């Protein structure tokens, strides 16, 4: 049924949520370090 | 009928979960910047 | 009404509707026959309700799981074992108790007869009585014989 496929897509997006949070955390650490470096360099 | 409506509801749930993925990425982006001010305050001018 | 899980068909539920078209895959027939099944599917609750209890035939209640039916069968075997115990081994124990009670009643009757003899004769233990089960005319003949010593 189409309901099963839509539920599979929902599960995939739910996993992608946890994946994207962790992926963005590391990159945002770079932004935080950049703000700290600007404050220091001033 | 009921099967199609359930499929539409689960598709809406998938869209909501993807929106939550984007929101969590942006939330990490904002939260890493957040609370840095106190760390710089104790690290930079306190030193 | 009861213990219908033993005849279960194991999307479908234990209904056994005794005296359906939808987008859901109703093209199915459950094996819940001892009763009969109807075209239904779990994708739509409306179809299952219509095929089980919405109208016409009523859904028969069943034990929650087929494991409940198996446990009921095992408990039935254990109950039959206990009843057979009470009817054979406990019956033999009851027969032994009945024999012991008959022996005790005979001993008590002998003691009573000894007391009656001591009342009607010398105090030291001495009896010459007899015990039997004759007819009424037999009791009359016994009374005629023993009218010498009657109570």
């Amino acid at each position: 049924l189409a309901a099963e496929q839509e539920a599979q897509h929902i599960v995939a997006a739910a996993r992608n949520a946890k994946m994207a949070r962790l992926r963005q955390a590391k990159e945002e650490a770079e932004r935080e370090i950049a703000e700290h470096r600007a404050q220091v360099e001033r | 009928q009921m099967v199609r409506f359930i499929r539409q509801e689960a598709e809406e749930k998938a869209n909501e979960i993807s929106v939550s993925a984007e929101e969590e990425f942006n939330i990490e982006k904002l939260q890493l910047v957040e609370a840095e001010k106190k760390k710089i305050r104790q690290e930079y001018e306190r030193k | 009404a009861v213990r219908d899980l033993s005849n279960l068909v194991k999307l479908v539920t234990l209904l056994a509707v005794v005296p359906t078209s939808y987008v859901v895959p109703r093209s199915s027939k459950l094996l819940y026959e001892d009763l009969y099944t109807v075209t239904l599917f779990g994708r739509v609750a409306d179809n299952f309700r219509i095929a089980a209890r919405e109208k016409g035939f009523q859904i028969r209640d069943f034990e929650y799981s087929s494991e409940a039916q198996e446990s009921r069968n095992q408990e039935l075997e254990k109950l039959v074992h206990d009843q057979e115990s009470l009817r054979s081994s406990l019956l033999q124990w009851c027969y032994t108790s009945y024999g012991e009670v008959f022996s005790s009643w005979m001993h008590f009757c002998a003691v009573r007869v000894f007391a009656e003899s001591i009342l009607r004769y010398g105090l030291p233990p001495s009896f010459l009585a007899c015990v039997l089960a004759p007819s009424v005319k037999g009791e009359k003949k016994v009374r005629s014989i023993l009218e010498e010593l009657c109570g």
